[PDB]
């Protein structure tokens, strides 16, 4: 009944680690959706400072576009 | 405690796009006439 009390905290520290790595995937998904709405012929900006933000993503940093930019090119190279 | 930092590194890729190559510098019309009709343009109009 001490190890149970330890797991109540270790699980909280694992859910706070799948919160900061699902944010960093939400941001790439929304950046892809922005690029795709811009390509298919719709007038919405694609700067990282103009994405939408909904507490599943947080504020967008610059490095969350670099990451995306090297990941479309990586995916297009593999087709 | 396990180190939560792996030697695994992030990967960026080059914007390597190849389109269509260009045709080389085609010969000048004077040299064209030369190595095809063996005589320059001046020597062809003198007739």
């Amino acid at each position: 009944e001490q190890v149970q009390n330890q797991m109540n905290a270790w699980t909280k520290a694992q859910a706070k680690a799948l919160d900061d790595s699902m944010k960093s995937m939400n941001k790439l998904d929304v950046i892809d959706k922005q690029f795709q709405k811009r390509i298919n012929g719709e007038w919405v900006s694609t700067d990282f400072k103009d994405m939408p933000v909904n507490e599943n993503t947080g504020e967008f940093k610059h490095s969350d576009m670099v990451n995306y930019a090297n990941k479309k090119l990586a995916e297009i190279d593999s087709m | 405690h396990k180190q939560k930092v792996t030697q695994e590194l992030p990967e960026s890729t080059s914007f390597d796009v190849k389109g269509i190559e260009q045709e080389a510098t085609a010969k000048p019309f004077a040299k064209d006439f030369w190595e095809t009709h063996g005589e320059t343009l001046d020597e062809y109009n003198s007739r």
